[PDB]
């Protein structure tokens, strides 16, 4: 069984500009972990399992956290060390068009939407259970576990929002632009530590190791 | 791994 | 209005192994043109935006057409050549890891499934109306017409398969990962433009221009 | 875009 309320609970419970960035998404890694116990079932899973799902999942789950915390920020997001970066110091940092895919795929969309807090930890339990992430111990666990939220997304959506019976699907189609944002993430992130430019702190570095 | 591990236990 | 039945016609319609592979993309480059045409409204759009979303779509699209074509295939795809790559050779030819990944995240699931060709081209219409494709004169109408065709999906698969109440999202959870393995290809290919030594055909070429 | 543009005409 997979309840809305307590998915919501879980984000609830949790709540140069690149080294900010940098050092934003480190202090959230830990946070991440503490989230990810607090969805049902994700820490009955096998420990190597519950290890593959935030390593593999980690960079598209902060993105959707910050973008969705970034809706009533005009032009740029709002990092967790409390700190804006808007786009023109972003593109003043050299990762200008990254930072203008976030705001026109995920942040814009959130905001025209108004995608409210139970959706956006649906939509981030449902990246967590992710059934392809090589090495799992058990992938037709993970897809069930993934099938249980989205269709207590569904419900919740059906019911909270009757005039949008597209509503659903539409959350779920910003995941392909969440895996190609995250993907593009992960290049810049690898390169800034090959070049070595660019402080990075303890757990991010370890999510960049093989 | 190392990090994430002990967060885990 | 987006009827399904006219999405199943369109698929009905058009019904080195790098470089087999590569002459069956170039192939079908010219028969997606032909199946978007028969899409109902595409050749609506500005003909700028038709340009931009097939030239945003096109190797996502073809991906998910061979991926279906392959179900019966065991451990391999099916070209539109007619021949067969089989997993060793694409290994022997230095593309194991991506050809892996579309028959464990494609094929095998598509085949699991049972995904029919209504819902394959269902798939591809959502794939092909991307308003996230940059320059678009008029993103809110392709949207629009993505939310007609997932719209028209959903009923389809509600009324075919009533016993799968998840079918329409875990169609729709299959795009994350054809987002992931197109720009994997992707890649590949411009490193094949760039090394020489793979013949590529002119619409292909003209795909990985600028 | 040669091509392209060609065959959507
Ligand atoms: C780590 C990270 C890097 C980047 C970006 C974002 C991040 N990340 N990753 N996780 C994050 C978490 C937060 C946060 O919670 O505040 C902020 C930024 C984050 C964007 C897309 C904003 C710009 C491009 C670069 C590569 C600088
Ligand atoms: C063009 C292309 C390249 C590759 C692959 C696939 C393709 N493409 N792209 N469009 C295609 C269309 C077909 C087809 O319809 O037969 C076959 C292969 C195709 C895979 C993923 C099978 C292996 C990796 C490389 C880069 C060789
Ligand atoms: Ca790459
Ligand atoms: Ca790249």
């Amino acid at each position: 069984d997979m309840p809305v309320e307590r998915i919501l609970e879980a984000e609830l419970a949790v709540e140069d500009p690149v080294t900010n960035i940098c050092q934003a998404a480190d202090k959230q890694l830990f946070t991440l972990v503490e989230w990810a116990k607090r969805i049902p079932h994700f820490s009955e899973l096998p420990l190597d399992d519950q290890v593959i799902l935030l390593r593999a999942g980690w960079n598209e789950l902060l993105i959707a956290s910050f973008s969705h915390r970034s809706i009533a920020v005009k032009d740029g997001i709002l990092l967790a060390t409390g700190l804006h970066v808007h786009r023109n110091s972003a593109h003043s940092a050299g990762v200008g068009a990254i930072f203008d895919r976030v705001l026109t795929e995920l942040v814009s969309k959130m905001r025209d939407m108004q995608m409210d807090k139970t959706e956006l930890g649906c939509l981030r339990a449902i990246v967590l259970f992710n059934p392809d992430s090589k090495g799992l111990s058990n992938p037709a666990e993970v897809e069930a576990l993934r099938e249980k939220v989205y269709a207590s997304l569904e419900a919740y959506c059906k019911h909270k929002y009757p005039e949008q019976p597209g509503r659903f699907a539409k959350l779920l189609l910003r995941l392909p632009a969440l895996r190609s944002i995250g993907l593009k993430c992960l290049e810049h992130l690898f390169f800034f530590k090959l070049i070595g430019d660019t402080p990075i702190d303890t757990f991010l570095m370890e999510m960049l190791e093989a | 791994h190392k990090i994430l591990h002990r967060l885990l236990q």
